[PDB]
RNA sequence: UCUGGUGACUAUAGCAAGGAGGUCACACCUGUUCCCAUGCCGAACACAGAAGUUAAGCUCCUUAGCGUCGAUGGUAGUCGAACUUACGUUCCGCUAGAGUAGAACGUUGCCAGGC
RNA sequence: CUGGGGCGGUCGCCUCCUAAAAGGUAACGGAGGCGCUCAAAGGUUCCCUCAGAAUGGUUGGAAAUCAUUCAUAGAGUGUAA
RNA sequence: UUAUUGGAGGUAGAGCACUGUUUGGACGAGGGGCCGGUUACCGAAUUCAGACAAACUCCGAAUGCCAAUUAAUUUAACUUGGGAGUCAGAACAUGGGUGAUAAGGUCCGUGUUCGAAAGGGAAACAGCCCAGACCACCAGCUAAGGUCCCAAAAUAUAUGUUAAGUGGAAAAGGAUGUGGCGUUGCCCAGACAACGUCGAGUGACACUGCGCCGAAAAUGUACCGGGGCUAAACAUAUUACCGAAGCUGUGGAUUGUCCUUUG
């Protein structure tokens, strides 16, 4: 249905492949929050970085 | 009093394949460079004097096996 | 030749493979005439007692669920450094 | 005294040391042996040392073999030198053993025997080694 | 359907063994007069033939003996993460090689003939 | 140039390994070659298919050569890999 | 950037089908003991089993790479022109060479940080863990690490281990130190000790957790930061709190994008 994304740990000390890929979910600084919607594409961004975000289902 | 008596090396040829399986090509772009024949020529695809890989005619690039351990590369036309 | 079995799940990790080898519990699968794969698990001492008594090569009845079936044994995996089995291949003959 | 009578390259890099034994690591020629417990070079000199400390023992009765042959060279820069002109001479013969690697096999003699003599062997390895039985069941 | 010609397919199509088959096709076979031919040999190649034969090639059956193909399950290795400096451990994805069950004594397009 | 400098050695080109399954990638790191040749060892059209092993056979240096069965190239491919 | 598809290539690992290396055992041919032959010995061939490889491969990943989809989320990319500075790099983790499986060593690859980055922790400490400072505030929530006093927050709950101040610097080896889990011997017929008595348990093996010895250096206790600790140590679970210039709250400044009342 919809999704809630939150940037809770931070980005510096992490490999630019990471970086880059919290920035395609749009997340800009810590406690960030996005709501998008569900979809295998990007429930694939969210397994890359999912140390990184915390997910509620909307 | 000590020495070595190794310390040469051929400068590298930049070797391998040019063009990726699915691409489409203009008619006389270079697909793979090689020595000797690890590839063979199949549809619409040269082979040059220093057996490069090379495009006939235009369109979408195929790598396709041959026989049993033998592999070919093919050019076909609708793009 | 009366030894017991427990069927188990889809899609064992990694985790509860090394956890269920920490108890006394082995891995196992079953194949062979009139049968499909079925991946069970059989109690270590338990299965030597069976085979110290009837032998390396003998006819286990060695039940699945319901059913029991005439079942040889094939191959084993062992561990030799700290001597456990870790693996055991049943086939059944008929 | 172990070493090939001819190698194609002299000069070779060192083997790799962490992981588990590749194979050979059951035994099969004799009744007993000894295998290992941790990871080590053994270099040509301890198995002739661990050999003959095995043969005075068991008094030329049973058999033995030995499961370890050293096949890699490596080298020694000599005394007092400075870094890097060239890679120095070979120096001796090196075999890898992991932990699980049989080492030596004794047959032929009675099982108390067996553990005393490879008792005595194993205070001249660089490992920790343990007493095997031949396995079955 | 049977035979033949000719194409497609990683030998599951191969190799070996055993047994049947023929003047319709195919082949051994007859001959060197002619085109043509052999570092010598009409063996081969080419030509002229149709007395003979299913022995062989060939085709059809039988077999898993060798080769080939080959899961499931487990293990080794490893991307990412978390502890740590140990010839490391733990979690989660992916997942071999070897070995085992098994598959397999080909499948199929076009034409002609014989049904 | 240089694990201070000197003495020693090296300075251009080709091929392997290191090189971390695209390409590329250093060290006074490990191994070797070049500073040509061919008037056919070029082009084209037709034919042919090996070393090696085994078994027999005057010379047999064991193996030269001959016949026979197998033999995935192990042969050969001007010159290193 | 991800999902899904397709493809190139030979690492890790495995393996011995080629090339080389190697251990045992058989088979027989040859020389070969002899009296030409036996038998012993030798080397070569063929086989059975079992091992090794950066310059070996019958095999062969994970990841990375090249691309295409009216895919989904994001905001860059490219060309032309004007103006530069840079060519002494360092530590950490990891894959490798060299060296001595030595160096805060040296040389390459892949990432982070420093350089050019304050703030909190690590006693102090460019490169380690958390985290990126527009400016006020005697307001709140948290991260890493922590909650007996120095010094802010639990002398908090529950279970157990340790007796060495281990914790709070090291090995081969040695040992009736103590807990846990298994297999198997001799049991009240009387063992197992000591000399008929003794009247209940007694041994071996195996895998393990914590600890002991091994342990000697120079101005002054002298690596827990100090006091001090038998838990304020260690392990496993739970619930609370402290804790940053991180994030919220209130006000203000500058720039920009929208709508646009230029608010
Ligand atoms: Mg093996
Ligand atoms: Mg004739
Ligand atoms: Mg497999
Ligand atoms: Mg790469
Ligand atoms: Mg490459
Ligand atoms: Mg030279
Ligand atoms: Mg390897
Ligand atoms: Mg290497
Ligand atoms: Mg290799
Ligand atoms: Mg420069
Ligand atoms: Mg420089
Ligand atoms: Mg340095
Ligand atoms: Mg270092
Ligand atoms: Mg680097
Ligand atoms: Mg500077
Ligand atoms: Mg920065
Ligand atoms: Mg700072
Ligand atoms: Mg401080
Ligand atoms: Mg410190
Ligand atoms: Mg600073
Ligand atoms: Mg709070
Ligand atoms: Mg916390
Ligand atoms: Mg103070
Ligand atoms: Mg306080
Ligand atoms: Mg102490
Ligand atoms: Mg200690
Ligand atoms: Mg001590
Ligand atoms: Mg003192
Ligand atoms: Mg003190
Ligand atoms: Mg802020």
């Amino acid at each position: 249905a919809k999704l809630q994304i939150t940037l809770t740990r931070s980005v510096i000390g992490r490999p630019e492949t990471q970086r880059k890929t919290v920035e395609a979910l749009g997340l800009k600084k810590t406690n960030s929050s996005v709501v998008v919607e569900d979809n295998p594409a990007i429930r694939g961004q969210i397994n890359k970085v999912k140390h990184l975000v915390t997910v509620e289902e909307k | 009093v000590s020495s070595t008596k190794n310390g040469r090396d051929s400068e590298s040829k930049r070797l391998g394949a040019k063009r990726a399986d699915g691409q489409f090509v203009t008619g006389g772009s270079i697909l793979y460079r090689q020595r000797g024949t690890k590839i063979y020529p199949g549809e619409n695809v040269g082979r040059g004097g220093d057996d490069t890989l090379f495009a006939k005619i235009d369109g979408v690039v195929k790598f396709e096996r041959k026989g049993r351990d033998k592999k070919q590369v093919s050019v076909y036309a609708v793009a | 030749a009366s030894l017991k079995s427990i069927i188990r799940q889809g899609k064992q990790t990694r985790s509860d493979l090394k956890q269920l080898r920490k108890s006394g519990k082995v891995p196992a699968v079953v194949y062979g005439y009139g049968t499909k794969n079925v991946s069970v698990k059989v109690d270590e001492v338990e299965f030597i007692k069976v085979i110290r008594e009837v032998g390396r090569n003998g006819v286990i009845e060695l039940g699945v669920g319901s059913k029991t079936i005439k079942v040889m044994v094939a191959d084993y995996q062992f561990d030799p450094l700290k001597n456990q089995i870790t693996h055991i291949d049943f086939l059944a003959i008929n | 005294m172990l070493l090939p009578k001819r190698v194609k390259y002299r000069r070779q890099h060192r083997p790799k040391t962490t992981g588990r034994s590749k194979g050979g690591n059951y035994v099969t020629f004799g009744e007993f042996g000894l295998q290992a417990t941790t990871t080590s070079w053994i270099t040509s000199r301890q198995i002739e040392s661990a050999r003959i400390a095995m043969t005075r023992y068991m008094k030329r009765g049973g058999k033995v073999w030995i499961k370890i042959f050293p096949h890699t060279p490596y080298t020694k820069k000599p005394l007092e030198v400075r870094m890097g002109a060239g890679k120095g001479a070979v120096e001796g013969w090196i075999a890898v053993v992991k932990p699980g690697r049989i080492l030596f096999e004794v047959a032929g003699v009675s099982e108390e025997v067996a553990r005393e003599a490879l008792r005595l062997a194993s205070h001249k390895l660089p490992v920790k080694t343990k007493f095997v039985k031949r396995e079955e069941l």
